């Protein structure tokens, strides 16, 4: 008894010994859940946050749910591999349980992230195939969306985060990966400048007009009207006056794994084409 | 990331 292990160089430069073929993965960091599920990995524990997604909840039925810090619950599932963010405060505790892969979220753009998960579980060929399909499809989608909204149309992305107005770059979820990378739509220029270093930013809500483009995607679907959509400033944005607001489901759009990506691809394409009428 | 979860 002794699963054969392979060396893996983590984001921090440290090498760790992980199973060549992991059988029981505890996915504490939920960014990585859908991508590992897509690759057929056996996940024995997953962060309860997946249950906020219209896409991922059904995909993890029967899988033990865990919240942040629950080392005991993770231990009980006897995992052979544990996935956490670099910002996780319980990393040493996880390490005493199973080889723990510590991912620095901002080190991987969304396609490289899925390639990274392919390396972890030894299924890079499956990633390649999926990626080629994704790119070809979203390339045609983006060309169609551009003809509908206009090649130079800018698109802003707004979200309420901890009771504050936030915006995002092209790889911090909220649909940004599909809007700005897969579709190739133009990001509103002040949004791009502000989010350029960090990938995300709080926006002073009285300055929202500064960051508002030809179209606005807001993660407010199914919610009461947020503070930032209720102002006279919001009412007088050209995008608002023109009927160019697209609303999306925040719990679902937070993610950027292959299942979520296919959903946001369809949903945004539909909403963007409608908003352009 | 710093100042938030990731
Ligand atoms: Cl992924
Ligand atoms: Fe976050």
């Amino acid at each position: 008894m002794k699963a054969e292990t392979k060396s893996y160089k983590m984001d921090d430069g440290k090498t760790v010994d992980i199973p060549k073929d992991p059988k029981r993965i505890a996915v504490v960091a939920p960014t990585y859940a859908g991508g590992l599920k897509k690759l057929g990995a056996n996940i024995v524990a997953v962060n309860q946050q997946v249950d906020q997604s219209k896409v991922l909840k059904d995909k993890f039925k029967g899988v033990t749910k865990i919240g942040d810090g629950d080392v005991e619950k993770v231990a009980k599932e006897k995992p052979d591999l544990i996935i956490v963010y670099s910002t996780d405060k319980d990393i040493k505790k996880y390490q005493k349980v199973a080889p723990t892969v510590v991912v620095d979220y901002n080190k991987h753009k969304y396609l490289e992230q899925q390639e990274m998960l392919g390396k972890i579980v030894g299924k890079e060929d499956k990633v390649k195939a999926w990626k080629k399909d994704w790119e070809e499809t979203t390339a045609k989608d983006g060309k169609e969306i551009k003809k509908a909204i206009g090649q130079d149309a800018t698109v802003s992305l707004f979200d309420e985060f901890d009771k504050k107005l936030y915006t995002y770059g092209d790889n911090w979820g909220r649909g940004g990966e599909v809007l700005y990378q897969a579709f190739g739509l133009k990001m509103q220029p002040e949004q791009q400048k502000l989010t350029a270093k960090a990938g995300w930013a709080e926006v002073k809500q009285e300055e929202i007009e500064k960051y508002a483009g030809d179209y606005i995607v807001s993660t407010s679907e199914g919610k009461p009207t947020p503070g930032y959509e209720s102002t006279n400033m919001w009412k007088n944005l050209k995008a608002t006056k023109e009927g160019h607001i697209v609303k999306v489901d925040a719990g679902t759009y937070w993610y950027n794994d292959p299942y979520t990506l296919d959903f946001m691809r369809k949903d945004l394409k539909e909403k963007l084409i409608k908003a352009a009428k | 990331g710093g100042g938030a979860a990731a």
